[PDB]
């Protein structure tokens, strides 16, 4: 059949010969590290690629008044200087559809999977405007993390930004692998976006989700280290605007951004490199509005737009735990509420380590059920304040009883929200974990005994009583008749744990 | 790309060459903007002169530069 | 408006256009860029001139997004800054840079409108009047009263609580404000603005049933805007405030958040504007841009402007120019620190180093000055002492320092407060509590009367009688 | 533009205009740029060394030799003066662009495989006029045997508008084959 | 014909070549200077095109000395980017940034040859093997084990152990090596260059005869060279290295020694170059500059780059952007600590600090994972004490303070190892303990059997056992 397919595309050719159209093109001025001064080009746009000899795509970024100052989207070595440049007459378009899922991408939308091209018809461009002030609607949804503390203490909503900020090695990679591993049961659309990452640890991700069954759901737009600036600039946009055609299509998303701090380090470079002034410490004075831009485009679309979703959950660096510094000031500025992971409570056994005390979440219990509200509304700031009432007891020598009980049982909090990796909980062991501790029933045995009869008893609540589960599913309210089961089920648990 | 040189005073220049002539008399506004103007002529101005802009804008002749006054 | 430019430079939202040769646009008029939408009509992009450069050409700020926009495209000189629509038919509408409705309802009513640079009122014009207002908060209303015809401030880092401070006063103030009141969001989030909105609309404000009944006004320069917005929307929100208290004289309340946004848009424009970076990044003009602000915002014999606006620090360091500049213009201010946050204790007003202007004998009270001045006094002592104890250990103390740090701790606890928007957050309703509630307890904590209740009973209540009957609750709970 | 070559370019250009010697400015600019082409000639009138009285000397022999209009040899007496005269064959290019945008005589390149006769040079100045709205069209020739077989013309203040048919045709058709 | 170009700037390394109108070089091609030197020509004179200045001319860093270059000089160019000799005939010898032959033997065959600048393995020719790799180092094998086919860094200050820790490494792998290493030096002092050609042929892996079978190739950019030198050498021995894997299709090692001096020359090429300055001083593409080093690194469907990268850790200071820039590209990080090495305890491994990303369960197993963590909980909790025993002293802690603090002097002391390269300076024999003692050795010290025992038996010595027999000794010693 290879002559009647060329028969097919003979019959275009006559009829696909020429267009006429006066394309905008110009003479190269300057070629050096990815950004190229260009002469000619004065009905250029702003932002609107060119296409060089090579067919290296550029964006026309600078119009300065004698050349346009151009950013190449890969390497400047065979654009010969002289050569001309021809402009598209687009801006930063890409192909987008149902195909993408379970395809890692590049940052231009082109599979770096080998697994043929993606079925994409229609286009949306990369940047967007963010959603307008009557174009959402307040976060009432809970996204589920799977984790005890994030679920319950600085709970995450659909629709809502949340920054995932700490140091090296501390849990942020694996805090979002598993609030995306999370999801196998809720239908929302997975991206995980990776910015100048090891191509190595990109293999490890996609590997882990496509074993575990997370790849249904999922895209990976990534580019590595090597990869230009100005992808590692794109790549976020890009991943945003994937995740945002379905958004308007009636769709929860949830994207993260694992790093967003070497996206800020490539656009530095980049205006660096284009000869911009740099403000403070190299960056340039738009940061915070590159930051922005981007993010307040995770929102949660009012009826009218089909009550779409799309919850952003960006990932920081900071360098010894060094909050003050600028890009990571400007992201807590920016998200809707942080989670801080410390290396501290990381080598002190607390796994995940999760410093509630300077996490916050901006949407609060409209994060969360009504069960979960009911059982630990009160929970945060009550364990901020136990932290300090345990931190300021070690002076005193001796205590009162009633202090003393309140630091035994902040202990055994504590005890509870230890969280191992690649293991989500469910609405109904987090609900009756938080109630099994709150109200005082670990307050007897050991700080060690804590989470081993905690597993006890969340496999004898699944084992022999199944309408608590059907209650918090069903109903979603931490009735008294599911905490009269719940209390005969944890006395029935407490004596064989006794017993055993 | 140069400050001073505003293609309008090459034309008076070109016109009006034939030697290098006092202009204290007069000066011009080239450029103007956020609280400060750089003037033209004024060559025998002080520094810390008032010299008053037309409508009524007093300034001071701080920093005399080569054919500008800041 | 007949003399037409052509754009020359893009450099994002900093434009270059020439002009014919004698007409030129005027520093501070309005250029709009007669753009093109994707599909091929118009997109309308506004300017602003900032700087007259030379040889024609005058560099502006564009007010909106700048791509699209092609070199030597067309733009007009309108003659005038940047004029928004004032009187009744702000009330009940969201708005823009611009003056534009963005609630997706009917077009303004043009016909009054106001430019956005106007001057400040003479000194002749100024209201001297001095008086305190009640705002239902225990540790503001006790500590950093502030001043009824003034200027306060929220100062701290992002998550310590200024903006649910902000909504706390919003509701406590809005409504038994006969006035009107207006609000310019300023560089905050569109979610934010969204949740004011449909909070206002719940809460009866805006009474959407009848139009130009609302008593508020609202302006968003939220953060997608580019730095043009960023600016403007302060002084929008102002220009809207300043007719209704220069005409309608009447009293105004201008809650602004965020008002460091604004100088972070000056510092993000001003070195691509031309200007050289003064310290650590803020621009050469940040002292009279804050001028521009404040002073136009002020209380004359006509009309009086309450302004109660929050500044972001960032990375919680005062020494920060915005914050340090922002210090000198506001009469009450008050400082949130994120050991107070962190620690639980909410509102995270720092007692210490929030002070007010107001806190006078003549003007509060006799009273009210000796209690306050105690309260400061106890926190004093104990944070003076805290980390010799945190060395020594607690035993060692004398009798009074034992006695001054428990007090202290629990004057520390009631200066905690359920408040009445963060349910959400607490899982308590708020409480508002009044201030002779307020001095009544303080001087109950300070006299020792309740030296052996628990602490913790003196923890979110928002009078005394509740922290007495939580101590009754805690008693009983241990006592079975 | 906003270079200074530019900048002087265009107030030459206005003086002339305002006198109504444009066309006699431009022929003295076409006999400068061939006399500053020779090397001699500009390294002397360059060079910072070489004093600026014999500058402005042999300046003023070349200005009794040559003869040029009164406001340009007054305008090259500027340059020697206030050094900008690194900047002379620099002027001296954008000078053309400045009359040309003066004048509305656009200047349009075509190029095809080989020259073309009188009826497809008014043919194509007619497009460029109707298609830019100058009041005058005056056409380069040049040939470009890299074509394949048509005409390539361009246009634009600079160069940088552009129709071509030769080889974008095989490009294009190649291209949505191997897509 | 090569087209044929003249010099025009000259400013140190930075030299600008005016090139004919019509036919310019492409980036990073190696230019060749004719040169004239004092008797004859020095063509060596070799340069890369960096950019494109317009006006027909580029400008160029040299990777030899440009003293002596006066205007006007020719230059050819190659067309393509550097090459130099990959394969077989580079086993055994010494070369340059440039792959000339400074091992004082005979040439090197130019049959295969490779250039130095090549695109990043792509996505699918990767792998996800997780592979563990033991060194006989205690704290390397217990708290940050190493990754067989990742890279590994050596985070340090000056004078802290780096190389005396890498040395101890390769004498550990490179020798019993099945596969064939590749030694990089990107800055370092000729000293140890030559002290390690010395080690390499007496020791019999470069043999003096037979230079065809010696599975090591070296490739040495000094610290007296020339910051076009010492930004390329680096990716001269990478060329080498890769050639190895992707065509012989082996595993290869690859110790560079250091890394920053590669970042240190990128700088001081990009200020001459002229480009706006980033963080303080360094490159505005000191991400990209480094990226395009490490995505080259990792292993491939055939073979496995095992690279070991010490880095100098500027000031000590670990907020510095190489450091910065690094800890990111690498697989497992060891920080060395300055204070420990004064302390004497060698090496000196910041436990907490070095982590890896293997140290996980499924890749180690649950009882190396599970006292991992407990030697991570204890140094942990006396880091915490350290701020109250500094002023007060160990007698005012609680009763589980104070046994927290003996157990952790304890550990701090077992993790120190003394090393067979470091029998120089210690005088004492370096032992060698793997995994099956390290665990053995610190479940004990962890479960307080030994708690009779005093600090100084754990002190330099590799197993358990002979920390028991030295305490013996101290009891012997009434
Ligand atoms: N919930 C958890 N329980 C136990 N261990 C965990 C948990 N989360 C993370 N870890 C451990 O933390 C280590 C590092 O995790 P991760 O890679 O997410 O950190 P990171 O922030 O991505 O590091 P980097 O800064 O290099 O990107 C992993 O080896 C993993 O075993
Ligand atoms: N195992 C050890 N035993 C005793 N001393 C050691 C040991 N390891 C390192 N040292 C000390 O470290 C010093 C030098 O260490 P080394 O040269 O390995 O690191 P470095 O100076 O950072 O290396 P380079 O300067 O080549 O980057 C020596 O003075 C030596 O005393
Ligand atoms: C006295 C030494 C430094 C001579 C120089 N040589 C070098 O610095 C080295 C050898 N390099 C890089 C050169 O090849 C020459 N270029 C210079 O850097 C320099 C640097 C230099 C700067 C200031 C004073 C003297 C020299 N050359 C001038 C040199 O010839
Ligand atoms: N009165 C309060 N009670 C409890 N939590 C509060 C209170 N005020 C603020 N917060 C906490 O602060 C978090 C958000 O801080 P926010 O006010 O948004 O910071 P900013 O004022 O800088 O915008 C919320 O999640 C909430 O938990």
């Amino acid at each position: 059949r290879a002559d009647e397919i060329s028969k097919i595309i003979r019959e275009r050719i006559e009829g696909y010969n020429r267009e006429v159209k006066v394309v905008n093109t110009g003479t190269v001025l300057q070629v050096g590290d990815g950004i190229a001064r260009i002469h000619g080009l004065d009905e250029v746009m702003a932002g609107e690629l060119v296409e060089f000899e090579e067919g290296t795509i550029g964006i026309a970024l600078n119009l300065e008044s004698n050349n346009v100052g151009v950013v190449l989207m890969g390497d400047g070595l065979m654009i010969q200087e002289g050569s001309s440049v021809k402009a598209t007459g687009r801006i930063a378009q890409i192909p987008v559809s149902e195909a993408y899922l379970g395809r890692v991408i590049n940052a231009l939308a082109k599979p770096i999977d080998g697994r043929g091209e993606i079925t994409a018809s229609e286009s949306r461009l990369i940047e967007s405007p963010a959603p307008g002030i009557m174009s959402r609607r307040s976060v009432y949804e809970p996204l589920q993390t799977g984790l005890i503390a994030i679920d319950a203490m600085i709970p995450v909503g659909r629709g809502q930004r949340e920054l995932i900020i700490g140091d090296r090695q501390t849990g942020k990679t694996a805090v979002a692998t598993d609030t995306i591993l999370n999801q196998q049961g809720q239908n929302v659309i997975c991206v995980y976006v990776a910015i100048g990452q090891k191509a190595s640890s990109v293999a490890q991700v996609v590997t882990n989700f496509q074993e575990r069954g997370a790849m249904e759901y999922t895209i990976v737009v990534a580019e590595t280290a090597d990869s230009p600036a100005t992808l590692q600039y794109l790549a976020p946009y890009t991943g945003a605007a994937l995740a945002e055609y379905f958004m308007y299509r009636e769709r929860h998303t949830l994207i993260i951004y694992d790093d967003l701090s070497k996206q800020a380090q490539a656009y530095r470079q980049m205006s660096l490199l284009l000869r911009r002034p740099p403000g403070r410490e190299a960056y340039p004075g738009d940061v915070f509005y590159l930051h922005s831009r981007l993010l307040e485009r995770a929102a949660k679309l009012s009826s009218l737009l089909g009550e779409g979703s799309m919850t952003a959950l960006p990932i920081v660096e900071t360098q010894a735990g060094d909050v003050s510094a600028y890009i990571p000031t400007n992201v807590i500025s920016i998200t809707d509420g942080q989670i801080f992971l410390s290396a501290d409570l990381f080598n002190a056994g607390i796994r995940p380590a999760i410093n509630v005390g300077i996490s916050v979440s901006r949407v609060g219990s409209a994060a969360q059920i009504k069960a979960m509200k009911k059982v630990a509304g009160k929970l945060k700031l009550e364990l901020a304040q136990f932290a300090e009432l345990e931190a300021f007891a070690q002076f005193a020598s001796d205590l009162d009883k009633a202090t003393q009980n309140q630091l035994a049982r902040g202990q055994r909090l504590r005890e509870l929200l230890k969280q191992p990796q690649s293991a989500p909980l469910t609405v109904e062991e987090q609900v009756m974990t938080i109630y099994t501790g709150t109200n005082g029933y670990l307050d007897s045995l050991e700080l060690d005994q804590v989470r081993k009869y905690l597993v006890e008893l969340r496999t004898y609540v699944k084992t022999n009583k199944p309408e608590f589960q059907e209650i918090i599913s069903s109903t979603k309210t931490f009735t008294e008749e599911a905490e009269a089961l719940l209390k005969e089920a944890i006395q029935e648990q407490m004596e064989r744990f006794l017993l055993q | 790309i140069r400050a001073d040189e505003i293609s309008k005073i090459i034309r008076e220049r070109i016109e009006g060459y034939n030697r290098e002539v006092k202009v204290v008399n007069t000066g011009t506004v080239l450029q103007v903007g956020d609280g400060i103007a750089r003037i033209h002529g004024l060559d025998e101005v002080m520094a810390g002169e008032l010299v008053e802009f037309e409508e009524g804008t007093i300034g001071i002749a701080l920093n005399l530069e080569s054919n500008n006054v800041g | 408006k007949k003399n037409l430019g052509r754009i020359a430079q893009i450099i994002g939202p900093v434009l270059d256009v020439a002009f014919p040769p004698g007409k030129m646009p005027n520093i501070y008029n309005a250029l709009i860029v007669k753009g093109r939408d994707t599909a091929g009509q118009p997109m309308n992009v506004t300017c602003e001139v900032q700087q007259l450069l030379g040889n024609n050409r005058v560099r502006a700020v564009a007010m909106s997004a700048t791509d699209g926009l092609t070199r030597g495209m067309e733009v007009i000189d309108t003659g005038a800054p940047l004029s928004v629509p004032v009187g009744g038919a702000t009330l009940g509408r969201i708005f823009n840079v611009l003056g534009e409705p963005v609630d997706n309802l009917g077009p303004v009513d043009t016909r009054t409108t106001s430019p956005i640079h106007r001057s400040a009122p003479a000194f002749t014009q100024l209201d001297t009047k001095l008086s305190i207002f009640e705002t239902g908060i225990k540790v503001v209303d006790l500590l950093a009263p502030y001043r009824r015809g003034g200027k306060i401030g929220l100062f701290g880092g992002a998550g310590v609580g200024k903006t649910v401070l902000i909504m706390e006063l919003i509701n406590n103030i809005a409504k038994a404000h006969g006035g009107v009141s207006v609000f310019g969001g300023v560089g905050e989030r569109t979610r934010e603005g969204n949740d004011l909105y449909m909070e206002m609309k719940e809460s009866g404000v805006i009474n959407e049933q009848n139009i130009a009944e609302s008593k508020v006004a609202l302006v968003y320069g939220q953060m997608n805007e580019p730095p043009g917005a960023r600016m403007r929307v302060g002084l929008t929100a102002l220009t809207m405030a300043e007719y209704f208290r220069d005409v309608n004289e009447q009293d105004v309340l201008l809650f602004i958040d965020n008002i460091f946004r604004f100088v972070q848009a000056g510092s993000e424009v001003s070195a691509l504007l031309g200007r050289m970076p003064s310290a650590v990044g803020y621009q050469p003009t940040l002292s009279t841009e804050m001028g521009s602000l404040q002073e136009r915002i002020t209380s004359t014999k006509e009309g009086s402007i309450t302004s109660i606006q929050a500044v972001y620090v960032p990375a919680d360091d005062l020494t920060d120019p915005a914050p340090a500049t922002t210090f000198a213009h506001l009469d009450a201010t008050t400082v949130l620190s994120r050991g107070l946050a962190a620690k639980g204790i909410y509102p995270a007003v720092d007692p210490l180093d929030s002070t007010s202007t107001m806190l006078q004998p003549r003007i509060v009270g006799e009273e009210h000055y000796e209690i306050a001045q105690r309260v400061k006094e106890t926190l004093q002592r104990y944070k003076e002492l805290q980390d010799i104890i945190a060395i020594l250990g607690l035993d060692e103390l004398s009798e009074e320092d034992r006695l001054t740090v428990a007090r202290a701790r629990k004057i520390e606890r009631f200066l905690s407060q359920p408040f009445f928007v963060a349910e959400v957050f607490t899982g308590s309703p708020g409480k508002y509590v009044g201030l002779a509630e307020t001095i009544r307890g303080f001087q109950l904590i300070l006299s020792g009367e309740l030296d052996s209740l628990p602490e913790q009973a003196f923890y979110l209540v928002g009078n005394i009688d509740e922290a007495t009957a939580k101590a009754m609750n805690l008693e009983m709970e241990s006592k079975l | 533009v906003d270079s200074t070559a530019s900048r002087y370019a265009s107030a030459l250009a206005d003086v002339a205009d305002v006198t109504g010697t444009l066309e006699a400015t431009n022929s003295d600019v076409e006999k400068l740029i061939r006399i500053f082409s020779e090397e001699p000639v500009y390294y002397f009138f360059a060079n910072p060394v070489i004093s600026i009285d014999n500058k402005r000397s042999v300046l003023d022999e070349i200005i009794t030799t040559s003869g040029l209009q009164p406001h340009t040899a007054n305008f090259i007496n500027i340059l020697i003066d206030s050094e900008r005269i690194n900047l002379v064959k620099e002027i001296l290019n954008e000078f053309e662009d400045v009359f040309n945008k003066i004048t509305g005589t656009e200047v349009a390149v075509v190029t095809s495989v080989v020259k073309l006769e009188n009826d497809h040079l008014a043919q194509i100045a007619k497009g460029v006029q109707k298609i830019t709205g100058a009041k005058n069209v005056r056409i380069k020739t040049v040939i470009d045997p890299s074509l394949v077989a048509g005409f390539t013309i361009r246009y634009g203040n600079e160069g940088s508008k552009l129709v071509d048919m030769s080889v974008k045709k095989q490009l294009e058709e190649i291209a949505a084959q191997l897509e």
